[PDB]
């Protein structure tokens, strides 16, 4: 087999939302540490989301992984059980 | 009023509930036990699938969470698999208390030990001032037990000799 | 930090506790597709 490089990209990405200020660390599962999180957003127009940006302060071992999902927001302003996207991110 | 959410991975026939009260009111007081559904956004809804009234005599109490009062409904609650349901406990009297397990706190009968993890991972304790708006308590869950039944071929009653 | 968003936490990914004064440090990228795309492979 042989490798291949995508020269002319099929799209160009642009960062439209960015919250850069950080002050603390919050465990992803605060209520089960021995001895999940979400963040809402919206747009004023129809936009094609291509990728996300996240910032982690620490991670687990090699074999651990984190599931990243995008879920909808219900009428009373809370996340719902519908999942529009899902992926698995390894520790590396 | 307080509530506790739960769910099953399969279709089960809920026959009775188990609850633990730390204190109760006078003889004439009573507590209304309800089972309500859970909305899409993980909170109890106004729909009521079961309801029963428990008198003060039926409510057993203990100072070490040992006494278990059994709650029975007249129609069995058919819990669909994958759907969350919430027990709801309502009473107008202000002299009713219940045992609750909280993470990191010592156990009542074993102060040397502490509740390390979440008591019940798939449920959440709720509190409300009007049984409509619920404040969740992520680190706390009620001490409870749910009993599911399976029906057999035939039943028999024997009456005492006349 | 982000006015139109709220940070949430949950013990079972069903009941969410909001944190009004806190938001994650994150960024969302939106794309605009073009007319054509091209791949090149390493030489044989």
């Amino acid at each position: 087999h042989i490798w291949g490089r995508l020269i002319s990209a099929p799209f160009t990405e642009e960062r439209t939302i960015y919250q850069g200020q950080a002050s603390e660390t919050l465990n992803v599962n605060p209520y089960n540490i021995p001895n999940p999180l979400a963040q809402s957003f919206q747009y004023d127009e129809n936009r094609t989301i291509s990728s996300l940006g996240l910032y982690f302060a620490s991670k687990g071992d090699k074999q651990s992984n984190v599931v990243i999902q995008i879920r909808g927001m219900g009428d009373q302003g809370y996340p719902n059980k519908t999942i529009y996207a899902e992926t698995v991110m390894n520790a590396d | 009023p307080l509530a506790q959410s739960f769910q099953y991975d399969e279709n089960r026939t809920i026959s009775s509930l188990g609850l633990y009260f730390a204190s109760k009111g006078d003889k004439q007081s009573n507590v209304v036990i309800q089972i309500r559904g859970m909305g899409d956004q993980g909170y109890p809804n106004k729909t009521i699938y079961a309801e029963t009234v428990m008198n003060a005599d039926d409510i057993k109490v203990s100072n070490n969470a040992s006494a278990e009062t059994r709650v029975y409904f007249d129609d069995p609650m058919m819990a669909e698999g994958g759907k969350e349901y919430a027990i709801v406990i309502i009473t107008e009297n202000s002299d009713y208390t219940m045992w609750v397990g909280t993470r990191t706190k010592p156990k009542i009968d074993k102060p040397n030990e502490v509740i390390s993890g979440n008591p019940y991972l798939q449920g959440v304790l709720f509190s409300s001032s009007n049984a409509s708006t619920w404040t969740p308590h992520q680190n706390s869950d009620l001490k409870f037990g749910i009993y599911t039944s399976k029906f057999n071929e035939t039943a028999t009653i024997e009456f005492e000799p006349i």
